[PDB]
């Protein structure tokens, strides 16, 4: 079974850093490309970034490109995003994606359980 | 008017097209791409390299 | 959020209701393929529909959909309680730079 | 031989939707183009639409238009019939034709088995 | 020198497949349209299959349309024509002829040396 | 055969004969070329005549044709003894779905 | 010569690990890929896993991803096939096949004699 | 089994039969080669065809092949009572994440 | 926040050549295109190269081409203009755009501040 | 300078000003988007319209713009005293070897 | 500036290959297509060859196809004719000229020198 | 040469002259377009007059051209010494399988 | 100067196996690899095998593998070649050939003397 | 033997004769090299031509090749006596698992 469990969330005051993880079990991690995305309280799901299975290709959402790092490791099948300059627009809760790829388009088969994170002062 | 497709068309190539490259092209990286490791290619891939110690 | 979907729809028990997803010429009309999304209140979304008409093992042959033109759907028949989720349309837009692009979120409710 | 087979019948409530559908085989689906064909139980023919064969240009009946939509899908074959706003008056069987033109006026050689609509409360 | 040579014929049962191939010499196969074009022992000849130069458009006659398949290879600049469902009406001989067009009409501007497919019993 | 021919005409040598092809308003009354191909008894058709006035480099200057209204005619003079072959002629029917249609086929015959 | 002897089966109630192995011979095994396709009793044949050459690459299929492991070792010429946690469904017959590419698909040369695995309760 | 194979087919000693395996855009239609396998009904399968229209030192003449748009079909001429197998179509499908994909298997019995 | 930063001007006598530099921070490099754009003192704006993505296709205006060298290295985030032979012509503002695209057409989204090229005598 | 533009168009504070943008039948009446441009005295352009009817985050709803047939015009509501600068209009043109051209350039006064 | 240099013309007698060659500079190669025009002595100009920017068409005169072979190599900035079978119609001076495409139909911007290839025993 | 050019024209110096090019319905009627080539005596062709109306940077404003249904000219005023120079006018042939079609070449000789 | 001599050949008996070596000098052999290539008796050469410098790689030709062994001693500038269970088919003059590559492909700057190996019974 | 060489060639002293190496889309025209070598009738075969153009100091320069396509050739100028010997092709095969692939090699004959 395809396992996404994620931790590093919690609550900062905008300005500073924080760094998610999304640990992975039961595929073969370095077969896959891996996506973020955001879904604010009470609202819908937003595309974050996406990396390649070699870490080669690196994309990011307008609103957060130049902020926000992407980076995996593949000797302990794991998934980060590095946040940095938080600002309070970007309080939402955080999902893993598996990338999939049909004819023509992306989509994700399995996700991770969320983690939340939360910025205010 | 005449719903179906045309049988009476010229079938050969055109040699009155632009012959040069496209100037308005996307140049930006493809998002939309295949981000996996693709399960086909040669897996007995030692087709051809320098034998030598220096290339 | 460029895919524009009904913000709430509803239907009693047992009925036939559709979800729709409108989009425009650069990312359902170019021929780009639409995936639906379930998200239960507490967890995180379930892959739906993949391929505009393909379904995973999990998904039971009540939920169905298709596409034309600039538009998508989701057909669900047969509501149920547990049919209470909400369900998301993606597609890719070939205007910006992203992967993905979600739509606003349909809200199904049951006619208890 | 031309065989045109038809499905997505049944029973609907007034005032909500229903698709039809005319699977194809044993012609070239690409170069033709293809009519909808109603007929009112113990009433004559009445014609309701027609669609190019790539599918430019569509034409509907003044009483259709704006209602039904008519659509096709040259790699599977298949000739489409989307029914929206359903009323009592619709109830017909309807059939699709195969377009031909002879000199200033068309016809339809080919035609479907026909499936029956029903709309009732 | 535009060449033409052709092979697959030979003597067939009526129910069951040939295939008929014109290999070619002499000219760019990719930058042309192919024709077939049959005739019977002792008639007229009567065109059969068009191929567009790219393999996007065919056109066939209505008394083989669904029964008779035409493609092309232009790694191998090979012809083929497929013929399903052999009947006795099917025997004669058959051309393979390079596209030309005029000016409102097309004609065969090379033809080959044709091969002969017999069907009986 | 919607283009309709004589089935066979015959001429001394050295004198000029004419082989007709007459055909409706959807065909050649509509403005679509003739064409003409020679067939020698043992071998494939040759192209004879294209654009309903030019012949190819092989083709001498004894052949010759032309059209009018809804007819089509190919003019051979000073026949020889290797004239002896079926002729046909070529247009675009609008109301088929062929690229082309051939008539009937003319046996010349050299009263040698 | 090739030669691809095969070893490991047996009959193992549900839920507990058990390793294949295939010796090779004939051949230079750290040249070649190796492919793993099972045939359940009465089935068509299942591919199941891939390994590159040097073992970077590791393919599985979607059934079995996640708890079978396909290992090879070059200084013994033996492919070994990891497999825990095996559920009734697993019951097939497992052949070690060497992995040859043509141009645009890959195929099996040489295959395996073939070992009956048991899962039963 | 995204290819289509026939569960039996039939032929008597001398006549010819054929194997068909029908894929679909995606993977025979997409310009990928399709590889033919014979296995006895005792013993593991023997590569027959690859590349369409190549075989190996073993394969008789008898076995030919080929490929045209989203089908494949296995010739096999001169029916010998040897013949008695089952025959596998493989490719390689761009929606799944597997290196081989095979058909439904197709039994040949010669009518003896 | 994307900055494009400029240097490499100054003065120099015709007949011989000058670089220059725009240094990038806050966006990934490798993902976009870049254009040079020029403004003679008083005048309009003039498009004058553009280079791919990954470095492949370079196009340049006729008025500059055979001269002017444009290149980038996606490991500094940096991109040059080669410029040799200069002529008095060539004095003017260069500016470093970022490249996008709409439905047909491309524009810049973000530009540098600009460096002033003066060529005389 | 493929595309014309007035050299200068002026309006008093608080009324309606529209520059325009006319090409030929390469660049604009070929189907190419039209882009719009903005550089005050001393700094670098800005980009103020794209897409022919879109505009970026920092510029106002005063702004907007519109493409129809060959010509392309730039509508501006409510003038200011910030709104004197310099405005492109810059599009395709299929027949250079170009990304880009632009046009001449106008000035913008505001009559303060 | 743009500069077209041929070569590889000299005397040959009938019925054997002669291969020219059409170094160019001063502009990007890869970005343009080449064509071929020969004149013959006290004759007008005559259309010989063309080929696209990425080698993908190739196009003939009537008179040519067959025996003339063009080709380019985009790392060496250099387009060669490949002349077999020739005869004495063939004597003639060869211009390589760079393709241009206004709206309707092409011309040619820059020409080259000339070679002079001249047929006769 | 499907396009028709006279073999010579002549003029005194100082004086306009006039060069025709008549094609058909395929070439010059169809709407394709006319360019122009000047070659003097030992060189080879240089480039004139490119879209029926304009010229390159090394033309002076002397040559002048023009196109209208079935034929197109070349206008040259104020004739000089070294105005004696060959002048082909080229188009594309519906009719034909290549890119360009030349005519037959005009001479032009200046009575100095 | 590379000196390459061959030593060991001789008629052997079909079923055995028979050493070779090539002895070398003048140039440093443990920098270089270095090929097998036979020429049988009225025909042309076929490759047999090649070692990497450090003998890490072995590559061999299809119809050999599995029965000849490449091994080389770079202490004694000497490289070896087993042939076990030797055929009739075998009979062939061995040449010990230097390996080079220049952008792509492989190639022999340097040959030896060779030696004829026989198999006959 | 995947290459294809005649199997012998001639001409008289001093003129020049081609020899041509067909190969496939998987060898030649893949882009690999091809490498030509003579061997003389008594001796180990010596290397002719690498890199399809560079030749070693001790090969003379009237022997010369170049490849286009899927097909290679070597040139050779002023025959001589000595020029007797074995010629063949030499290049990479995607398809197998060999180094170097051989071609059926050319005899050149001197008509002295």
């Amino acid at each position: 079974q395809v396992q996404l469990v994620e931790s590093g969330g919690g609550v900062v005051p905008p300005g500073r850093s924080l760094r998610l993880s999304c640990a992975t079990s039961g595929f073969t991690f370095s077969n896959y490309g891996m996506h973020w995305v955001r879904q604010a309280p009470g609202k819908g799901l937003e595309w974050v970034a996406i990396i390649w299975y070699d870490g080669s290709r690196n994309f990011y959402a307008a609103s957060v490109e130049g902020r926000f790092t992407i980076s995996r490791d593949n000797s302990k099948n794991t998934l980060y995003l590095q946040m940095n300059s938080l600002r309070v627009e970007d309080t939402a809760v955080y999902y893993c994606a598996r990338a999939a790829y049909y004819d023509t388009s992306g989509y994700g088969d399995y996700w991770g359980q969320g983690t939340l994170v939360t910025v205010s002062s | 008017a005449n719903p179906n497709a045309n049988p009476n068309a010229n079938p050969n190539a055109n040699p009155n097209a632009n012959p040069n490259a496209n100037p308005n092209a996307n140049p930006n990286a493809n998002p939309n791409a295949n981000p996996n490791a693709n399960p086909n290619a040669n897996p007995n891939a030692n087709p051809n390299a320098n034998p030598n110690a220096n290339p | 959020s460029v895919l524009t979907q009904p913000p709430s729809v509803s239907g009693a028990p047992g009925q036939t209701v559709t979800i729709s997803c409108t989009g425009g010429s650069s990312n359902i009309g170019a021929g780009y393929d639409v995936h639906w999304y379930q998200q239960l209140p507490g967890t995180a979304p379930k892959l739906l529909i993949y391929g505009n008409i393909n379904r995973p093992s999990g998904v039971p042959d009540r939920f169905s959909g298709s596409k034309s033109g600039t538009s998508a759907s989701l057909a669900i028949t047969g509501l149920q309680a547990e049919d209470e989720a909400d369900y998301y349309c993606q597609s890719y837009d070939r205007r910006l730079s992203g992967s993905w692009v979600f739509g606003g979120g349909t809200k199904l409710t049951v006619l208890g």
